[PDB]
């Protein structure tokens, strides 16, 4: 029969967006790393 | 016996037990996805944002 879609059937896309957002805030968070030590310096 | 001209036409029939349906309510746009992932489009939502 014509079946509705399932959080199973979808839970991979979920997995990458919460690994994008992961890697995101760790890029954002390297570039903050690298200014702050830098400007201890200056 | 002596029966007379046939007044109503009968004949056999399978009858069974009715499988009921879901009738669709006015919210029945969001059948497609399961109450799991607009639950969960949402937790996203607000952790994207
Ligand atoms: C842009 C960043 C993307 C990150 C994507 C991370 C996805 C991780 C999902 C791991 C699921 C478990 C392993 C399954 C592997 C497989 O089936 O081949
Ligand atoms: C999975 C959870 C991870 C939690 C990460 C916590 C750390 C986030 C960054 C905090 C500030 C780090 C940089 C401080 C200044 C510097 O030393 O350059
Ligand atoms: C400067 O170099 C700071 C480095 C900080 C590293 C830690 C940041 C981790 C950010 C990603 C966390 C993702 C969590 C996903 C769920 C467990």
């Amino acid at each position: 029969k014509t079946s509705a879609l399932s959080l199973s059937n979808v839970a991979g896309v979920f997995y990458i967006l919460v690994g994008g957002l992961g890697l995101a805030m760790l890029v954002a968070l390297i570039e903050f790393c690298y200014k702050s030590r830098a400007e201890a310096k200056r | 016996i002596d029966f007379s001209k046939p007044f109503m036409s009968l004949g056999i029939s399978i009858m069974i037990k009715k499988p009921q349906k879901s009738k669709p309510g006015v919210f029945s746009f969001l059948d497609p996805l399961a109450y799991e992932i607009w639950m969960c489009i949402v937790f996203a939502y607000i952790g994207v944002s």
